[PDB]
Order: C-alpha cells, then sequence, then structure tokens
C-alpha cells in the first residue's frame, strides 16, 4: 500500500 | 462510459512515483493536486486544501492519471519548480 501523502504546507522536495 | 476505459488504471509502483512526483510539486503547485483531488473526489471535500491528505487508495485512476499527468508539466516540463 502507498503511504498516504501528508500534505501540512511545504511538503516539496 | 468511455472515461472508465479511456482511463487507464495506475498501478502501485505507479501510485508510488505518483506520490513521489505530487511530492516533487511546490506548494503552490500542489494546492492544484489538492484541488484536483477535492474536486474528484467529493468524499474528502471535508479536508482543508492546505491540509489536504492525497489518498492514492480512494484517488480514482482518473484523478491520479491527472494528478500524475498534471506534476508532469511542473516537473517533466521543468527542472526544480521550487528553486
Amino acid at each position: 500500500v502507498v503511504p498516504k501523502k501528508k500534505i501540512k504546507k511545504e511538503q516539496v522536495e | 462510459s468511455e472515461e472508465e476505459d479511456k482511463c487507464k488504471p495506475m498501478s502501485y509502483e505507479e501510485k508510488r512515483q505518483l506520490s513521489l512526483d505530487i511530492n516533487k510539486l511546490p506548494g503552490e503547485k500542489l494546492g492544484r493536486v489538492v484541488h484536483i483531488i477535492q474536486s474528484r473526489e467529493p468524499s474528502l471535500k471535508n479536508s482543508n486544501p492546505d491540509e489536504i491528505e492525497i489518498d492514492f487508495e480512494t484517488l480514482k485512476p482518473s484523478t491520479l492519471r491527472e494528478l500524475e499527468r498534471y506534476v508532469t508539466s511542473c516537473l517533466r516540463k521543468k527542472r526544480k519548480p521550487q528553486a
């Protein structure tokens, strides 16, 4: 399972 | 009804890559994925656009292919969009 993407602001890499 | 066949199913390896290409999107551009997701997935409309949880398991192939193709406009057409 692909881990749920935690998008809590500033997640850009 | 063709929309269901026109869209190709996103596999596990792909949803991973997707979650990684989404992770490449800068804060402003990644608000679109939240938006595509929230809009195409009205079941998660309760989630805030700056606090979204992209659930690639609940995301329909349509959204996933959109998210993926969307990032590619920013990623595979521009190196490091946050630079």
